Order: C-alpha cells, then structure tokens, then sequence
C-alpha cells in the first residue's frame, strides 16, 4: 500500500481533522 | 455538496478536477490513484443522451486545488491526459451500472503536502468497511442546491451514512445493482447532506480504524434530486469493479 491514503497534512503528522472522528464514531453507533 | 462545509486545506490530497478545454467548463470530480493514474465516472466522459463523448484531447484535470476563488501558484498543478478508460460494460442507456472510468495522465504529477493518493480497497476492506450506518465523506465543486452562484469557491465535503440495500432499492424507480451502493440520512434522523450534480466523479472515502489510511470506496454517480427526503446518493461501488481498475493498469 505504500504511503497510500495516509495525508502529509494530517495523518503524517499525528493531526485530526475537524469531522473524522465522526466517522470513527459511525463504527458503533 | 449539499449541506457539507468547507473542506480544511490538504484534507483531500487525492482532489482532482475535471474540466472541458473549450469552452472552459468545470464537469465534474475525480480522485488520484497513482502519480499517473486517476479514477473518475464513466457518465462525465461519455453520456449519449446528453451528446456527451470527450477524447483525451478534449479535457484537463487540475490537482491539489483547494479554492476557486485563488490561483493556487505552485501548489495546484493541471494535467493533460494520454488516455480515457471507459469500463466496457458501463450501462449508460438505463441506469448508470459500472459508472467508472479510469484516466492517464501524459506524465506523473508530483506528489506534496496537497497531492497525494487515495488507497483502493481490498476484500478485506469492504468486507469490513462497507456497511450500513457507518460513515463515510464525499467532496466536491459540485452544486450546493437541487437546481437548474449555487456553486462553491471552496471544495465542500460532507459525512453521510450507507444506507441498507434493500432502504436504498425502495427508494427509486431505476434499477439498482450490486455495484452500486447508496448513501444519506433518512428522515428525521437529525442531519441532512448529499453529493449533486457536478460531484460525479468525486470519492467517497473512509477511513480505517486498524492502520488510520483513508480508502475510496465509491465514486458519486447519481441521484434523483439532492437532498430531498427518502432519496439516497449512489456510488459506484470501487471493489467491485477493482479487477478491471487492476486490469487496465496492469496492462495500461
Ligand atoms: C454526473 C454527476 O455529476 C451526477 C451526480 C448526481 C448525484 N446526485 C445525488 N443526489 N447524489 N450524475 C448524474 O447527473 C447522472 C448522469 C445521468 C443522469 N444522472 C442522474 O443522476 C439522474 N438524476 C438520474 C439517472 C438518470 C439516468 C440513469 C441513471 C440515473
């Protein structure tokens, strides 16, 4: 998979973006 | 983009723009696969009912744009195309199955901070991601209302829930298929949202809670409306048509 779907702007950087967390949430409820 | 916000700069590196040359005409999304490869809708490069039926030379695609509203200097780049993929069973003359398409790029575009590609989903993936009630996001340029500004500066990006098969197969008239899937609120559940015309193309992606990559798992394809009560957006489902992907590009 190489560096595939991992952002240099959030990912690469240990950083959340504003709404993703929303999906993360979305796996239980 | 119906109802979504402003995307957040670099949220979506694997963004990529399709335009017509001439007149200069925004058509419609895509997203970036490879340094030379990128997945789009069969309907935005060929559509009979609307005359529609570019060649490479016809179009361009803009990547690593964040406003329309600015020249992104150095940050955004455009790219011409060496050559159109058309999948070769997409059913154009009835309901849109297999709406895909892949493009070459005559040469590699440069990855950075705002360029950057999307992983493919494998079968492990979609057995574990693609389910209904999870979450996944779509962005666009696409209209930001049922209509026809209405269009943005900013890429939009919403985050909007897979819809059970059979919710979806009740929803509408035309045929549904399995490699289709659809996505959106149902009534009353508290939020709205919808990809529109003009956000073919886009992905819809999601992110995986065992190694934090972001997979498309669909591309938008259609919809009746957009954002009405009881209707869904529907994507081409990325898997199930991942055999071709790999086979066009293997052979190219
Ligand atoms: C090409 C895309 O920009 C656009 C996406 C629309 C997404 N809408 C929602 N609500 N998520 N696709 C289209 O406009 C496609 C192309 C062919 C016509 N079309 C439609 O969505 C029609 N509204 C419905 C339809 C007609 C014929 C075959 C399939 C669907």
């Amino acid at each position: 998979e190489a560096d595939c779907g991992l952002r240099p702007l959030f990912e690469k950087k240990s950083l959340e973006d504003k709404t993703e967390r929303e999906l993360l949430e979305s796996y239980i409820d | 983009i119906v109802e979504g916000s402003d995307a957040e700069i670099g949220m979506s590196p694997w963004q990529v723009m399709l335009f017509r040359k001439s007149p200069q005409e925004l058509l419609c999304g895509a997203s970036l696969i490879s340094d030379r490869w990128v997945l789009t809708a069969a309907h935005c490069l060929l559509y009979p009912p609307w005359d529609k039926n570019f060649t490479e030379n016809d179009l361009l695609v803009r990547i690593g744009k964040h406003s329309r509203t600015r020249y992104e200097a150095n940050i955004e780049k455009i790219s011409m195309l060496e050559k159109i993929y058309i999948h070769p069973r997409y059913n154009w003359r009835e309901n849109l199955d297999r709406d895909i398409a892949l493009m070459k790029l005559k040469k590699p575009v440069a990855f950075s901070d705002y360029i950057h590609p999307v992983c493919l989903p494998d079968r492990e993936t979609a057995a574990s991601l693609l389910q209904a009630g999870y979450k996944g996001r779509v962005t666009g340029w696409g209209n930001l209302k049922e209509t026809w500004k209405g269009q943005p500066s900013v890429l939009q990006v919403v985050n909007l829930p897979i819809v059970e098969r059979p919710v979806c197969k009740d929803s509408t008239r035309i045929r549904i298929t399995d490699n289709m899937f659809c996505a959106g609120y149902k009534p009353d559940e508290g939020k709205r949202g919808d990809a529109c015309e003009g956000d073919s193309g886009g992905p819809f992606v999601m992110k995986s809670p065992f190694n934090n990559r972001w997979y498309q798992m669909g591309i938008v394809s259609w919809g009746e409306g957009c954002d009405r009560d009881g209707k869904y957006g529907f994507y081409t489902h990325v898997f199930r048509l991942k055999k071709w992907i790999q086979k066009v590009i293997d052979q190219f």
